């Protein structure tokens, strides 16, 4: 049960795109 | 006619695996009120998150020196249409991926 | 040439789990979750309460157990569980001992006003649920998206 | 004439953490809350109220 | 007064599924994970092999089925789950054919040199395991804390 | 000249010429490996060799 993992992290690897999407309610 | 009739971008670098977006909302509501009221409606919001990965290609080709020595006496080159052959394995694979998807791959 | 047009789209009225309105209310803190794992729309129970320290052992409703309190919406104490909001065992939750607040529903039928509310062994409003409580329906009777949501006040127990 | 409102609620460490991490939460309740009244003002106009008259 | 004193301590010999000497070995990309999780030291066994794409699909060894090859280490495509190293569905696996590499063992006693090797129904190797397979011992018998390692030999299907 | 597709791990017969038949004579300790296509009307399919 010993640990014998990698060296590096998920996170380590990831990228987060820059752009977010809001939906838009319109009021009439 | 895959990469001509779809955008692309070049966000990601070589060494991600991974990628994310996300998005988000909100409620709320209003009512008539009077004085007095002591009772007034209430807002709130949202968010959620998405994800994506990448994948690696790749083929090889040979050739011997008889061969390339025949290739420069002739002016035939043996080389250039093996390479030229594999770019073009890779571009069709591109696009085989793009517009029919592999099953086992997910 | 052409003819422009306009589009009109209304906001949804509430989420799960959240304060209804700006009422006389109370939220009681100092409550640990014993074992588990809490939604927001949900009802709770009380474990045991501590003599001399004063926290609350909290847990999600089982059955023949009287409800205490309805866990509230919060974007900083909750934590992101299965595309949901929820609370995770330890640290600190947020339950209200009065007050209004939307739950989640199971029911198919709009109820009456003045009607006591029953629950389920899993601590969701239904109209033929086996455990009674003495909270009263409030009239609200919502739906986000696919999530039935009604609106409940609560009495101090 | 009438009068219309609402109202929302916000606690200090939220306010940190939207401080913190630049995706303040008082401006999209606020901007929330005006849509409200913009569409209910919209919903007035166009559908009425029958209890109201 | 005091005595000086120095300590020493020795490295371990190896880790699970990774390859023993620089021998001729065959390694094999192109190759899918159709379902499950594989670990790095154990068995697989071919599903199908596709015709004209070429690719492999490559599942976790089961009952009355024939080994193909064993999963070895690499720190970019394994993914890093249950505390350990493992491949993902929908992933590349670096299976090798030919070789020698450090498999997972459920047996208790030390094997011979030339010997066919037996494995049991998920894939590790064991002294009296129902599945019969062409490969032959090469000699390393260790462990890594409270892991147990074997050394085998592997040849072309 | 077979005409159906192959398992993947079987023994490859021959026939009489050195062109791989499902229900050929002669019999190898070859193997076969997947590959099973047709190149205009020629049909072709992929093997693996063992030295002798």
């Amino acid at each position: 049960a010993a640990a014998t993992m990698g060296i590096w992290t998920a996170q380590e690897l990831h990228r987060i795109k820059s752009q977010s999407y809001e939906e838009d309610y319109p009021v009439g | 006619s895959a990469l001509r009739v779809f955008p692309v971008t070049t966000e990601l670098s070589p060494t991600d695996k991974t990628f994310e977006y996300m998005t988000f909302d909100k409620v709320g509501t209003a009512q008539i009120i009077a004085d007095y009221t002591d009772d007034l409606p209430l807002v709130d919001a949202l968010g959620t998150s998405e994800f994506g990965k990448v994948f690696r290609l790749g083929n090889a080709y040979l050739i011997s020196i008889d061969e390339i020595k025949a290739g420069q006496a002739t002016g035939r080159p043996l080389s250039t249409r093996k390479a030229s052959a594999c770019q073009l394995a890779h571009d069709q694979l591109v696009n085989r991926l793009v517009f029919k998807g592999s099953a086992p791959h997910k | 040439a052409q003819i422009n047009a306009s589009y009109q789209r209304d906001m949804a009225i509430a989420l799960p789990g959240m304060v209804a309105d700006t009422s006389k209310y109370n939220i009681d803190g100092a409550c640990v979750v014993n074992e588990g794992d809490v939604l927001v729309g949900a009802a709770v129970q009380v474990v045991q309460a501590q003599a001399v320290d004063g926290h609350k052992l909290v847990k999600a409703l089982t059955t023949g157990t009287t409800p205490y309190g309805v866990a509230i919406r919060s974007h900083w104490q909750t934590v992101n569980a299965q595309n949901q909001m929820i609370y995770e065992d330890g640290g600190a939750i947020n339950v209200m001992t009065s007050g209004r607040v939307w739950m989640l529903s199971k029911s198919t039928e709009a109820p009456t006003f003045g009607s006591a509310v029953k629950l389920d062994v899993d601590g969701q409003e239904k109209s033929d649920g086996t455990i009674e409580t003495t909270w009263t329906y409030a009239g609200g009777w919502t739906k986000y998206k696919d999530i039935q949501l009604v609106e409940v006040q609560l009495h101090q127990l």
